[PDB]
């Protein structure tokens, strides 16, 4: 049998695309060990056919609580408790569409210029971290004889740092024009132009060291690690739109731990991406096998109105059509009085409000239709 | 009445200076009053 | 065309709830067995009289 | 400068037709108002140009189907 009658076959058989390319494949590489016959591969291919057909979801199946069972059983194995906090807390936090997560973790990819030496890795990584000047000194001390704070740094960490002293100097004088800054050998000297009360003294020495002299904002520390003969770059804290227009940084592939940001910066299917992306490697870190259908369903119904949502009375339940489903889960007293307040009407389209009341849910059985012709005899 | 290292005395003087706005025991005692009972007369924000 | 589970399972809720209440048995079936035992041997006859309404 | 589509996360966003819009809306007998909705501040609609009242078809790329398509509506903020 030669490939084409092989390929026209899979062809005219009834399977989705990505099914026909897979056993296209499988029977190219299986025709030259055991030379398989006509028939051989249309009983092959009637036999996936069938098992395709079987593999089909009823209609009238409740996928949506089965999903949320089959998510919640392997949360009650989980184990709580670098600085990643996986676990039950990680997917609370997901499900919850936390705008901030606990410590946020940055995945930073790098061009063909800098993935392939240590040396590109480390100054794109310096680039990114973010450096002030409180983390370079090594003590604080107030001094009153010039009447303004002295500012001392170590070598070592301001050799790392990939700025030398000068570049400092210049940072804080164009940043801070109330004061001005002078340097000796390795050590910060400032001195004011107008400032006289020793209470002003306090808010120009903070603001002096908490002022970013190079980098983003909300990155302070940065790892680096190799995998796949390449060097990836992981950051503390998160910030997308920034790490994404830096030099020396793949932004095709460059990813964050926040899903707003996610959303706020690619889009909202990228944000959907990125929460079932998030829910499946906390998943298969805490050993924990779940189907992707219902991870994908979950997504699906946060991100249904364009925008994240989480899970509570504030996300999916809170915009439910249905007042006695709203009323039922968390809030009772004002989502009734909210709904009595604009004549609401329940349709009773749902599940909750129909067990409320005694009437079959429309799941299951429960959208079956029968008829029967009446003159019927034994 | 608190310490006597100028360590402790230098984050003493810098509270003093912020919290010159009372003076004496009778301004604090009408704050005190003001936060515990608003909308009071002075005597009974005072003696409260 | 295949009866779900869903319909299949109400189609012999119906059938039991049928006999229960009349609607003889339409084949042999034996004694002293119950109504719900009489829809089943139905459906494995094949003679079941309910049909399934469908969307289209 | 770095396109919005080459990102792996984000899928591929096309604008449909007003008769594209018709034949969905007429297949799976919904009104315009029974779709998803996507905000018209969204990267994707932006960098397509779209405005609201249109309907995006997205081509995702299925971890189990390999290609799953999955339409929008875009609305206003």
């Amino acid at each position: 049998v030669a490939e084409k009658t092989i390929k026209s076959m899979v062809s005219k058989a009834e399977l989705p695309d990505n099914i026909k390319e897979e056993l296209y494949a499988k029977l190219i590489e299986y025709n030259e060990k055991y030379k398989l016959k006509k028939d051989e591969i249309q009983a092959i291919i009637d036999e996936t056919v069938r098992e395709y057909q079987k593999a089909l979801i009823e209609p009238g199946e409740a996928v949506g609580t089965v999903a949320a069972q089959s998510i919640g059983e392997p949360s009650t194995q989980m184990t709580l408790n670098i600085n990643v906090t996986l676990g039950l807390p990680r997917i609370i936090e997901i499900v919850d569409a936390r705008k901030n997560p606990s410590t946020p973790i940055m995945t930073v990819y790098l061009d063909e210029e800098h993935r392939y030496d240590r040396d590109k890795a480390l100054e794109v990584a310096r680039r990114i971290e973010g450096t002030t000047l409180e983390n370079l000194a090594r003590e604080e001390t107030i001094d009153i004889l010039n009447m303004e704070y002295v500012v001392e740094i170590d070598p070592e960490r301001l050799e790392k740092a990939g700025l030398d002293m000068e570049k400092v100097v210049r940072k804080l004088t164009g940043s801070f024009k109330s004061a001005e800054f002078e340097a000796e050998g390795y050590t910060l000297v400032v001195r004011p132009k107008k400032v006289t009360k020793l209470s002003d003294l306090r808010k120009i020495a903070e603001k002096v060291k908490k002022h970013r002299l190079k980098g983003l904002s909300g990155v302070g520390k940065t790892i680096i690690r190799k995998e796949g003969d390449e060097y990836v770059i992981y950051t503390e804290g998160s910030n997308f739109k920034q790490v994404l227009k830096v030099p020396g940084v793949d932004p095709t592939r460059t990813r964050t731990n926040n899903i707003w940001e996610i959303a706020e910066v690619l889009g909202i299917e990228a944000a959907r991406n990125a929460i079932i992306d998030e829910i499946v490697s906390t998943m298969r870190e805490q050993g924990l096998e779940v189907d992707v259908r219902h991870i994908m369903l979950v997504a699906d119904m946060m991100t249904l109105d364009g925008v994240i949502r989480p899970i509570g009375r504030h996300g999916i339940v809170g915009e439910k059509a249905s007042v006695l489903a709203r009323a039922a889960f968390e809030i009772t007293t004002q989502h009734l009085f909210a709904a009595a307040e604009r004549g609401e009407v329940d349709p009773l389209n749902g599940v909750v409000e129909n067990v409320l009341i005694g009437q079959p849910v429309p799941v299951g059985t429960g959208i079956v239709k029968l008829a029967m012709s009446l003159p019927l005899r034994p | 009445a608190v310490s006597d290292d100028p360590r402790i005395q230098q984050v003493l003087f810098d509270n003093l200076e912020d919290a010159s706005d009372i003076s004496t025991q009778e301004e604090a005692l009408d704050y005190i009053g003001r936060l515990a009972l608003p909308g009071q007369p002075k005597e009974y924000r005072l003696r409260r | 065309f295949r009866y779900t589970r869903f319909e299949k399972a109400r189609i012999i809720g119906a059938r039991a709830l049928q006999i229960a209440m009349g609607a003889p048995v339409l084949i042999d079936v034996p004694e002293g067995i119950t109504p719900l035992q009489a829809a089943l041997l139905e459906f494995e006859k094949g003679v079941i009289p309910i049909t399934v309404i469908r969307p289209s | 400068e770095f396109n919005i589509f080459d990102h792996v996360l984000v899928p591929e966003h096309r604008i449909l037709s007003e008769e594209e819009k018709e034949e969905l809306l007429k297949k799976y007998r919904i009104r315009i108002s029974q779709l998803p909705q996507i905000k018209a501040s969204d990267p994707a609609v932006v960098a397509l140009g779209a405005k609201p009242g249109d309907v995006i078809e997205i081509k995702r790329k299925s971890p189990t189907a390999g290609y799953y398509y999955y339409y929008r509506l875009v609305v206003e903020d």
